[PDB]
Formats: C-alpha cells, structure tokens, sequence
C-alpha cells in the first residue's frame, strides 16, 4: 500500500501516510413517538345501521393517526380498491382531510361507485369526481341488511324506490355496504397520516440513528445535562447536534462523534526490510479493527516498545521515536542529548591548551526554474 | 466535502486530484511546525546541570531556574507564562517534542550560560566564577573591569530588583494569543460553511437525496461540491500564507537564541 | 395612554436545548424601548404581524381574545375562552357580538350567537405575557407568567416567554379583541418587527439577557 | 457584486462567510501598514532639535 | 449543446491553472529569502571575518 501510494518500486525511509480506519456502522434504529389517537374507524366500519344511497353519510376524519393497514389487510372485504394512491404507501403519507362516505347499495352496482361510470347510481345518487384521490372499500352484508318479506327501508333515487331486500336472493341482489374514502389536500400546514414505529435504542456502539427527524451517526451515551421541558436536541458552538432527548423515555443523551483518523505506514527502507510498523492516528487502540503500543499520538502496531533512549531516527509524535534496531521495530522517548556536568566553583577556571581548525558546509538555494504558461493553449 | 454519502464520492473522482494537493499542502506545515521549534530550542549538544549551590557573586536566579518541587520542572516564571496563554474529517496532531522536553532545553541552555559564559556556544564548556564572567562583559561594552569588582554588591542588588518587577508586570503575551485566535477563527468558518447550500435547494446531503432521483439531484449534489472545494481551497491558501509568517518569526528566535544568549551582541 | 417596555417580549425561537452562547438570530420581535399602547377597564384592534400582550391583576379580568379578518359568520375565526373553569380553544364560524364579553348568579357569556361549521375544538398581583404569532397556517402562543409587587402597572426587568401552543389551522387573521368579565354583584398592545438580536444562555439552558443590535451604535 | 440590488444581494447569502472573509482579510493589511512606519520611524523618545 | 459541456472543463481548467499560478507565488517567495539570506552570508563570511 505504501508502494502503491508513492507510485514507485522503492521506498526510501521514512514515514508515509497510506490510508484511513472507519470504523463500521451496524443496523438501523429508527426511534420515534407513540401513538394515542390511532383513530377509531370502527364506528364508520363497524356501525349498527348503515345509511341510505340516496343520501349518503359524510364524516369528516380530522387530526389523528390513521392506520390503513388494519383495513388493507382485514381480507373481510370483497373490494378494495385504491385510485389516487395504491394502497400499501397510505401508511407513509400525509394529507389535510380525509372524508368518509357511507352508505348500501345491491351486490352488482359497485362497479359504478369509481371515476367516470354510468347507470342509476352514479348518474343521480353519488357522484365521484374525474380525478378521485382515495379508495373505495365494499363487503357484503346479507345477514345483516336483509330481512324475510323484503327490508323496504333501503331506497334510491331513480322519484324514489326501495330495493326490497330478500334473504334468499342471488348474490348481485344482496345488500353491500360501501365506505368511500376521500383524502383531499387543500392548503393548510398539517394533518392526519400514517402511523410511525420506533425500532430499539442502544448505546456505547457506532450507530446509525434518527429520534423523530433527527437522522445521524455515532455513539450514544448516557447524559448528565439537563434541558429545559420543551427542548429536544442540545447543539454546539458551531452549530453540530450533539445530545437529544430519547422521545419514549424523556432522557437525555450525548451524541459523539465516531472515532475515525489517519494511517500511516513506518518502514525502514525496502533496502534494509520489508517489515512494517502502522500508526493508527487519535485511535484508542481497542478499536483498531503481537505488539500493540498506546501513544499520545495514536495506537503503534508492529513494533516493541523498549525502555532505551536514542538519538531520534522517525519520528512518531509526543516525543517517540521508531527505529529498526532490536532485526524489527521499536518505541521510545527521545533523546535531548548527553549530559555534561561542569565543575563550577566560586575560583575555578578552564583554560585551552590546544585548538583544532574545522570546516563545515552550508548549502542554499538562490533560484528555482523559469516556466512560462500559454492560458489559451492550455 | 461528501461525507459518508456515497453519491457524492462518485462525482467528486471526477475532480483529478484537487484533494491529493490539499494533503499535500497541510502535510508540509506540519511537517514544518516541529523543524521551526528544533531549530530554536535544541541549540546546545549536552544537557547542562547548574551545581547544587548558588554562590554566584550575590546574583540570584532562582526565579528563572527549574523548580524541582513540579511534574514539569518548570520555572516560576515558566509557570506564570503558561496560566496567561472531533469534527468533520478535522484533526490535530501533537508535537514531537512536549513542554517538559522544551522546558529541559531551556534549562540547559540557563546552566550553561551562567556557568561557562559564552564558552559552550563555541565548542566545550569552560567554567569561570559569575563575577569574572560579568566583568569580561562589562569590558565588551567599553567600561573598564574594576566598574564592576568596586560596585559588584549593588550591580547585583539592581539586578535582583529588576528580575522581581518582571514577575510583578507579568502577574504582553497578545503576540502568542493573536496566533491561537487566528487559527481558531479560521478553523471555524470552515465548520460554519458547511451548513449553505450554495444556491442548491438544501445543504444536507441526504434531504437532498431521499426527495430526488439521480438524474436530478447530481445536478444539486454539484453545486454543493463546488461550493465546499472552494471553501478548503480559501482554507488552505490562507494556511500557507500564516504559516510563511511564523516561520519568519521562528528564524529570528534562532538568531536571537544563537546571538544573544550564545553570546554578546 | 402609552408606554414605554424596556426589555420585555422575548421568547425561545424555537426547541434545542443551549448553554452559555451569545447566540444571534433574525425573527420577529418587539423592538427594545417600544411604544406600546395602553387600555383601561375593548376595541378591534390590528393584526399585521404577531403581538405582545401583557395584563395585570388578582381577579381574572381578562378572559381571553378572539382572533380572525372579520370577526363573523362568511369567513373563519378563532376563539379562545376561558370561564372558571378551564380554557376553551374553538375554531368555527361565529356571530360575534360588537361588544362580547362575559358576566358575573354568576352567568355570562354574551359574547356569540352562532358556533357554526367548526373544524377544531378544545376543551378541558400577577402579569401575564403573551406573545402571538401565525405562520404557515399554524398558530403559535409563547407566554409567560410573573409575579409583580405591584398591582396593575407595566413594571421593568427580563423574562424570556417560553412556547405553549401550535394549531394548524390555515386561518387567516388580520384582526383581534379581547374578553372581559363585567361588573354585576389594565393591558398592553405592541407590535411585533423582523429584527437581528443576540441572546445570552445561561448555562442550564435559559435567556437570561438579549442585545437589540438596531437601537444604537454601542448595541 | 451586487451593487445596491437586493434580487442580487439574498442569492448572495447562500454562500455563507465569503464577504465576511474578505474585508476581514483586506482590513488586516491595512493595520499592518501602519505598524509599518511606526517600527521605521518612531525609534526616538524625544523631539530633537 | 456543447457550449454547455466545454464551459465545464473550461472553468476546471482555469481553476487548476490558477491554483498553480498562486503556489508558485508562495514558493517563490520562500525561495526569495534564501537568496537574501545567501547574498547576506556572501558579504559578512567572505568578504569579511563575523
Ligand atoms: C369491527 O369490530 C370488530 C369487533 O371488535 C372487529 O372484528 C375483529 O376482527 C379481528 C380481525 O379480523 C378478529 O381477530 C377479531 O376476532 C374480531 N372481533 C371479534 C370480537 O371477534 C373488526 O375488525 C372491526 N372492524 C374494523 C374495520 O376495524
Ligand atoms: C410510550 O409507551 C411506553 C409503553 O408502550 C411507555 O413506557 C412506560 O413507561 C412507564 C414509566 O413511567 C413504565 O412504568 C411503564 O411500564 C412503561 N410501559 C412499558 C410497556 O414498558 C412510555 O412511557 C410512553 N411514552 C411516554 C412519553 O410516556
Ligand atoms: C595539539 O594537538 C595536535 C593534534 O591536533 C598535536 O599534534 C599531534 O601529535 C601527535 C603525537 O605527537 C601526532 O601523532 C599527530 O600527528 C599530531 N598531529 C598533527 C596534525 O600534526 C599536538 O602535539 C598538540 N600540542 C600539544 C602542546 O599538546
Ligand atoms: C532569591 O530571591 C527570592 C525572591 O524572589 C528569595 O526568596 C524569597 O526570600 C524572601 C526573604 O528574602 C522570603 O520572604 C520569600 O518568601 C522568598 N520567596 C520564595 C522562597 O519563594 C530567595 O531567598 C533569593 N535567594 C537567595 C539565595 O537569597
Ligand atoms: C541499498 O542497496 C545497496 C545495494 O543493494 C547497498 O549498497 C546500500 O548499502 C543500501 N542502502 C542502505 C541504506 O541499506
Ligand atoms: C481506551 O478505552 C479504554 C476503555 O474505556 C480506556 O480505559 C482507555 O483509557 C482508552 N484509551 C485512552 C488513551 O484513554
Ligand atoms: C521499563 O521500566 C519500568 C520502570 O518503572 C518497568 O516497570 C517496566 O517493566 C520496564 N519495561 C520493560 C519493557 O522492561
Ligand atoms: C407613541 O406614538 C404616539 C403617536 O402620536 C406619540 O404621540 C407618543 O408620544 C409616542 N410615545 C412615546 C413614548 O414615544
Ligand atoms: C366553560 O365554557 C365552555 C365553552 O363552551 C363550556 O363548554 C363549558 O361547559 C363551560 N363550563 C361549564 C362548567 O359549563
Ligand atoms: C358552512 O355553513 C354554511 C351555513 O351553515 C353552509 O351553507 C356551508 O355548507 C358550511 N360549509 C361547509 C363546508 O359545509
Ligand atoms: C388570506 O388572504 C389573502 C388575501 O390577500 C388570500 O390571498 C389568501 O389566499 C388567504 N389565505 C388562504 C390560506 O387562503
Ligand atoms: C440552574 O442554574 C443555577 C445558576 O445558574 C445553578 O446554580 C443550578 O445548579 C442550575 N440547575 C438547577 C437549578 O437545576
């Protein structure tokens, strides 16, 4: 990898960086809210008598937490069909209003409650717009609506008449209750829709999180700050989140930043060895992934930490050195220098009796290379 | 840039090697952040140790020598010094050499001196008595060396009383703090222009990309790149620039520490 | 009458926690050293752009507003209530009386006539800040009550209003009122600007001081 | 940039600090000039004369 | 159509080019107080004692 980052078949010695340690992320924990109000659909679903055709029933479903799944897959109904919106996504969405229509129509007429149909029902007693958005929903009811010697209580406008309701009748002549849905969007700020789960909240691992909107990565840890009782994440100089309050429980946590840092490669010189040292930069050594070596400067892997001190050869950080001394690798604290202890008294004095002449070189640049560019040719 | 996002990665390969450089660059001045201090401090071959008396012709240092009652064996006026002075892909790295190691530097070029003159910046340290040392000075400005051996009480008590106002006006440092609030100023902004979009709708990579599909969020995603590669790149050249005028500063302390410690100016 | 706040009518723009931060935003405010109107014990007042509120008293007095653009029935209206009871938020289309109110036997309420179409409901000395405000089609209410030693005068002093309500109505305001119980057996309007402040936070979380940075140049 | 155009002025904004940087860039060498002649010329206590 | 995808390497090619353009300045002028440094050591090392 050294090889590769330099782009050459030689290293001279040194200290390269090569590369990056990430630690990984795990799974998914998607926190969220409870859910009080789940709406209770079953009056309009679950009514003692329905209404008329001719004059339908119309609630209007407001605020709340709406769970179409309980409906999408109750298989108690015979027709289920959705216009705007196919119904798995409804408990994803979000709108203004929802309508309910209700009402009883015979078995073969709930063809003609959809967008754009004919006959007697959707001509004069209820009308769906061209463009409908929600869903239409049917069951029959025989056992209920229909009673011997004809129920002449169900009538429709054709003005008006009253399917005589038989129990032995063939099916397409038995009494189907329909419930119309009808999600609108006019221009407000909010509304009802779908219903949200909260998977589980652990702690102390790198993590991939989201607390109601919130969506994040790192540790979770228990926190000792205390916010004011309307306040959900806390925020740094600098502005980066780091604790919120878990929306279940009410507890505060902080949030760090997963640990992460440099890779550097020690070699000695592919002229000497082709053995390695690795430096793991700012990483507490117990989760880099023999020797392993906690520095000031990161975790060493690959080399001895002795308790010699030399003349510095590659330099680590804080004051260690590396060096291929002792057929391998080591760690150390440099070296300042020898120690001279002059004799220092109140009437002594050191005088030379002889000199050495010395010369020594000192090498400078004074030039660098005259390049011109074209702009237009380049 | 990116960060953890994958398309992002993808589309800034296209760039060449705009990041490599940027490395490269930041890789240089720290490499020579610890050259600028081996160059003024580690001036001297041997670790030099004053002897346990102080008879130094009624001259008292004691408020510059180390203080062995410490973890770092600081000075008094080492210690009144130093009480008055993880993010998006940003780190520090440490020094080479601690403050205990640059405190023992500094120390040993204390003993030497007021051991050896100026002897020791020149080859091996020859020891001469302070007074003797004081009056070879003394002539080096002109005044005639008895000046000093008739009035040697009271040149030493102005010096004691001019070593105990230092304490006095200490207890100034605005050079060492400009530097630390330039860098720590700068490094904010950094921080801080993450969070614009740079005419894109959002500035949060992945809102940006669970509400579009790619054809129409590389388009954002672009912006957004350009935006935070010009933020580094102002970074970096401004690094470079600040760091040509501590390194300017560092070779007039090794000047000063070689001509006016090593010797007489 | 008029009078003057001195540093009055901040609130929390908004939830996350926060320690010591001179921290600065852009909001809607009300400007420091105000003009603030003065009413004894009322009128359809304005709107325009949120409103601070403040009251003072022992006895409860004031009992609430009424919010909207025509105060009637063939457009929508807010109301919120409150007899000894409990508050009572309502959203339908009325027919408010000119002059509403309520009495005190101890019977009241003249202040409708009609409770038509409604698409919300609720139901369940001293100063009393209030701080109004509608956006986006939800309407939102920060307040804040504090003791005075004092019975019924504007006093001095700072205290940030913490957020109590959100309704998402879609209504439109451009008018208000007020509610008074009558007499059978004092309070302040100002107005609220897009201004630039910076908050001092405390360190367990709370407002303590702001600087208004468009009243003078040392601000 | 803009030049008293506010349709100009909050586009702008969505670029953050650059302005910010750049007068804080361009006043810091404007005080360095002065400094400049101080350290050339004002290196006597008294007016001689 | 292939204004608009020359305008994009014409704006990366200027930008590569000004890069090289402002790190020559600044090596230039660390070469610059070398040569200072080195007409400074001609004068007071060989043509005088220091
Ligand atoms: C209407 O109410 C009835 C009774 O509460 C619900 O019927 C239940 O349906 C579930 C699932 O099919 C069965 O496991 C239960 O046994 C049924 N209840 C009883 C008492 O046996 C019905 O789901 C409700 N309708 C709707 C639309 O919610
Ligand atoms: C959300 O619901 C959960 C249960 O579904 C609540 O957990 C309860 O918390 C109380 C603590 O006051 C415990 O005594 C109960 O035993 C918990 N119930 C369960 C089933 O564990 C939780 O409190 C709810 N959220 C809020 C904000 O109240
Ligand atoms: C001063 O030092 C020189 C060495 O630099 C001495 O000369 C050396 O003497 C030894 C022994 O006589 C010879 O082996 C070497 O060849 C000499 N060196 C040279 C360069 O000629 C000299 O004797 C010393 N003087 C005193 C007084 O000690
Ligand atoms: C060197 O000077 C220091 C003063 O900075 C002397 O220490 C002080 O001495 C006085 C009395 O002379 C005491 O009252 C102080 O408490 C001392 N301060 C300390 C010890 O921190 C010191 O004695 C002088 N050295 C010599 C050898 O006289
Ligand atoms: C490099 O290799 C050559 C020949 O293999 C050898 O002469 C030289 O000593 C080597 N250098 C080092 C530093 O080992
Ligand atoms: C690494 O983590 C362990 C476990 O908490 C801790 O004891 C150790 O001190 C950490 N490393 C450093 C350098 O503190
Ligand atoms: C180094 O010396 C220390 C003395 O405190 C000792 O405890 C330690 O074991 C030594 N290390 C080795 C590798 O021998
Ligand atoms: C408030 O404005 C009115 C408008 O005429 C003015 O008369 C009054 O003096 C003002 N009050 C203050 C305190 O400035
Ligand atoms: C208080 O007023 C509300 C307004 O409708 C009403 O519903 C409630 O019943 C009143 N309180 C009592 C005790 O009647
Ligand atoms: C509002 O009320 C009026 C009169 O009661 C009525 O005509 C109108 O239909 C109502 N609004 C709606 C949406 O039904
Ligand atoms: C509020 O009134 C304005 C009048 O200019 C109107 O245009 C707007 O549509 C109204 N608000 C809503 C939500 O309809
Ligand atoms: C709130 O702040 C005060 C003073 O700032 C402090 O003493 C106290 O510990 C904090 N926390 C409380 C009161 O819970």
């Amino acid at each position: 990898e050294t090889k590769c980052t330099l782009k050459s078949f030689t290293v001279e010695k040194g200290i390269y960086q090569t590369s990056n340690f990430r630690v990984q992320p795990t799974e998914s924990i998607v926190r969220f809210p409870n859910i009080t109000n789940l709406c209770p659909f079953g009056e309009v679903f679950n009514a003692t008598r329905f209404a008329s055709v001719y004059a339908w029933n119309r609630k209007r479903i407001s605020n709340c937490v709406a769970d179409y799944s309980v409906l999408y897959n109750s298989a108690s109904f015979s027709t289920f069909k959705c216009y705007g919106v196919s119904p798995t996504k409804l408990n994803d969405l979000c709108f203004t209003n929802v309508y309910a229509d209700s009402f009883v129509i015979r078995g073969d007429e709930v063809r003609q409650i959809a967008p754009g149909q004919t006959g007697k029902i959707a001509d004069y007693n209820y009308k769906l717009p061209d463009d409908f958005t929600g869903c239409v929903i049917a069951w029959n009811s025989n056992n209920l609506d229909s009673k011997v010697g004809g129920n002449y209580n169900y009538l429709y406008r054709l003005p008006l008449q009253s399917y005589g309701f038989q129990p032995t009748n063939g099916v397409g002549y038995q009494p189907y209750r329909v419930v119309v849905l009808s999600f609108e969007l006019l221009h407000a700020p909010a509304t009802v829709c779908g219903p949200k789960k909260s998977t589980n909240l652990v702690k102390n691992k790198c993590v991939n999180f989201n607390f109601n909107g919130l969506t994040g990565t790192g540790v979770l840890t228990e926190s000792n700050k205390k916010f004011l009782p309307f306040q959900q994440f806390g925020r740094d100089i600098a502005d980066t989140t780091d604790a919120v309050r878990d929306p279940q429980t009410l507890e505060i946590l902080d949030i760090t930043p997963c640990s992460f840092g440099g890779v550097s490669v020690i070699t000695p010189g592919t002229n000497t060895s082709n053995q390695v040292a690795v430096l793991y930069q700012g990483v507490n050594c117990t989760e880099v992934p023999s020797n392993v070596f906690q520095t000031r400067a990161g975790c060493l892997i690959g080399a001895e930490h002795v308790n010699n001190s030399y003349e510095c050869d590659i330099p680590i950080g804080a004051g260690i050195c590396a060096s291929y001394q002792t057929q391998s690798i080591i760690a150390y604290t440099m070296s300042l220098g020898a120690e001279n202890s002059v004799a220092y008294s109140n009437n002594s004095i050191a005088i030379p009796t002889n000199f050495t002449i010395s010369v020594t070189t000192e090498i400078l640049p004074v030039s660098m290379t005259k390049t011109s560019v074209d702009c237009t040719m380049y | 840039i990116c960060g953890d996002s994958t398309e992002c990665s993808n589309l800034l390969l296209q760039y060449g090697s705009f990041c490599t450089q940027l490395n490269r660059a930041l890789t240089g001045i720290a490499v020579e952040q610890d050259k600028n201090t081996q160059e003024v401090f580690a001036q001297v071959k041997q670790i030099y140790k004053t002897p346990p008396i102080k008879d130094f012709g009624g001259f008292n240092f004691s408020q510059i020598l180390p203080d062995p009652s410490k973890p770092s064996k600081r000075s008094f006026i080492e210690d009144l010094l130093f009480n008055k002075v993880k993010f998006n892909g940003l780190t520090v790295l440490p020094p080479l050499l601690t403050d205990e190691m640059i405190a023992q530097y500094t120390s040993a070029l204390l003993a030497g001196t007021i051991t050896s003159g100026w002897t020791f910046g020149a080859g091996a340290a020859l020891q001469i008595p302070f007074a003797m040392q004081m009056a070879y000075r003394f002539n080096g400005i002109g005044v005639t060396q008895n000046v000093l051996y008739e009035n040697q009480k009271l040149i030493a008590n102005q010096f004691n009383s001019a070593i105990g106002k230092i304490q006095d006006s200490l207890s100034a440092l605005g050079k060492l703090q400009d530097v630390v609030n330039q860098n720590a100023q700068a490094l904010n902004t950094l921080v801080k222009q993450l969070s614009s979009n740079f005419g894109a709708i959002s500035s949060v990579l992945n809102d940006i990309l669970s509400r579009l599909d790619p054809p129409e969020a590389e388009v954002q995603i672009d912006r957004l790149i350009t935006g935070r590669l010009q933020s580094l790149q102002t970074y970096v050249t401004q690094q470079l620039i600040r760091a040509a005028e501590i390194r300017a500063s560092a070779n007039l302390a090794a000047t000063k520490m070689s001509e006016c410690v090593l010797g007489q100016s | 009458a008029y009078t003057n706040s001195f540093t009055r009518g901040v609130y929390y723009p908004d939830k996350v926690f926060r320690s010591s931060v001179l921290h600065s935003t852009q909001d809607l405010f009300l400007p420091f050293f105000s003009n603030v109107t003065w009413f004894h014990a009322n009128p359809v007042l304005p709107f325009n752009d949120g409103v601070y509120f403040a009251s003072t008293e022992k006895s409860n007095i004031i009992r609430g507003w009424i919010f909207g653009t025509t105060l009637d029935s063939k457009t929508q209206s807010l109301l919120i209530v409150n007899n000894a009871t409990n508050v009572v938020i309502k959203v339908c289309e009325f027919q408010f009386c000119n002059d509403p109110f309520l009495g005190v036997m101890e019977s009241e309420f003249r202040v409708y006539s009609s409770a038509n179409n409604c698409t919300f409901e609720y139901v369940s000395k001293n100063l009393r800040e209030f701080v109004f405000k509608n956006i986006d089609g939800y309407f939102k209410i920060y307040s804040k009550h504090t003791p005075i030693n004092l019975v019924r005068d504007l006093p001095q002093g700072f205290s940030a209003l913490e957020p109590l309500v959100d309704l998402p109505i879609g209504i439109n305001i451009t008018r208000f009122q007020t509610l008074l119980a009558l007499h059978r057996s004092a309070y302040y309007v100002g107005y609220l600007q897009p201004r630039t402040f910076l908050l001092k936070y405390n360190e367990n979380g709370t407002i303590t001081d702001a600087v208004d940075c468009a009243l003078d140049p040392l601000s």
